[PDB]
């Protein structure tokens, strides 16, 4: 109803955010466990980035979809913001990938297939993620893929974008560029994804933010041997610098390497 | 107000060594 600190148990932190760490909990009266975001209220004024939280609560509580993380609701205290979420018990992909180094062609196209159903939805809605990088990618129960995080989306419903947003490895040219964009920057990311997932690397990762700026805005990026054929042609279709040649996320989740790997 | 982590960081570089 009227949520309140009071009614849930705190356990563990579960990951450390920009402006608090994401806790363990438990609702009372159901015991059912879930996790608290916290934000605080001063570091979020002074940053100036409230209007971020804003779009993440309005847009997130009205998705509902298996492989979007959901947003039960909110309260605030004197000092702090909470969000109330789902909790994700096998960890964010970030975590994964760093266990593993790269993920298998079946691993992979299994996470590109539920993050391309995800997307689909959003798009549906309207919505622009803009920020799918794996950090903000999280694993259910039986190691489903949950997008979460929607504080750098936005609903553009008629309008192009013009906000700068999200993580430099995973975004287009129009969006660090300052152009206007649309739904194709999720497009984008996703084909970064595929490449980092396959390879353990995003494709423009370079020791300084400049070089990784003039990488991105010019596609310069190349394949190790190892990555198949397949996987290839989407992530070169999936990384072209017009966002009108990236492919429909229909057209991603029919690619003859997405369905010949994926479990999904 | 905040630009994303990225711009800070680029605009860091720029001005330390152009
Ligand atoms: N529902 C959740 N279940 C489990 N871990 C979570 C959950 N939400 C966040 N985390 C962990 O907390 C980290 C930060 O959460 P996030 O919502 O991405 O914060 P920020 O908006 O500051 O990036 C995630 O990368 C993940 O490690
Ligand atoms: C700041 O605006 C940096 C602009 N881009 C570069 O310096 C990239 C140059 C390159 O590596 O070719
Ligand atoms: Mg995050
Ligand atoms: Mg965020
Ligand atoms: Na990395």
């Amino acid at each position: 109803r009227q949520w309140a600190l009071e009614d849930f148990e705190i356990g563990r932190p579960l990951g450390k955010g920009k402006f608090g760490n994401v806790y363990l909990a438990r609702e009372k009266q159901s015991k059912f466990i879930l996790a608290l975001k916290v934000l605080f209220k001063a570091q979020l004024e002074k940053a100036g980035v409230e209007h971020q939280l804003r779009r993440e609560v309005e847009i997130q509580s009205h998705l509902r979809h298996p492989n979007i993380l959901r947003l039960y609701g909110y309260f605030h205290d004197a000092t702090r913001v909470y969000l109330i979420l789902e909790y994700a018990p096998l960890g964010t992909v970030y975590r994964e990938l760093q266990k593993l180094s790269k993920f298998d062609e079946q691993r992979t196209a299994t996470y590109i297939t539920e993050l391309a159903n995800a997307l689909s939805y959003c798009h549906s809605k309207r919505v622009i993620h803009r920020d799918i990088k794996p950090e903000n990618l999280l694993l259910g129960s039986a190691g489903e893929l949950k997008i979460a995080d929607f504080g750098w989306s936005v609903h553009a419903p008629s309008s192009r974008r013009t906000t700068l947003a999200g993580t430099l490895d995973y975004l287009p040219p129009e969006m660090i560029e300052g152009r206007m964009h649309d739904e194709k920057v999720d497009l984008w990311s996703l084909g970064v994804l595929c490449y980092e997932f396959l390879v353990g690397k995003p494709p423009f990762e370079a020791n300084t933010y400049q070089e990784t700026y003039c990488r991105i805005s010019r596609v310069e990026f190349t394949f190790p041997d190892f990555v198949t054929e397949g996987a290839r042609d989407l992530i070169s279709r999936l990384l072209k610098h017009n966002p009108s040649q990236r492919p429909m996320l229909r057209e991603v989740l029919e690619h003859p390497w997405i369905t010949a790997n994926s479990s999904k | 107000s905040e630009p994303p982590s990225w711009v800070t960081e680029m605009l860091l570089e720029k001005e330390l060594w152009g």
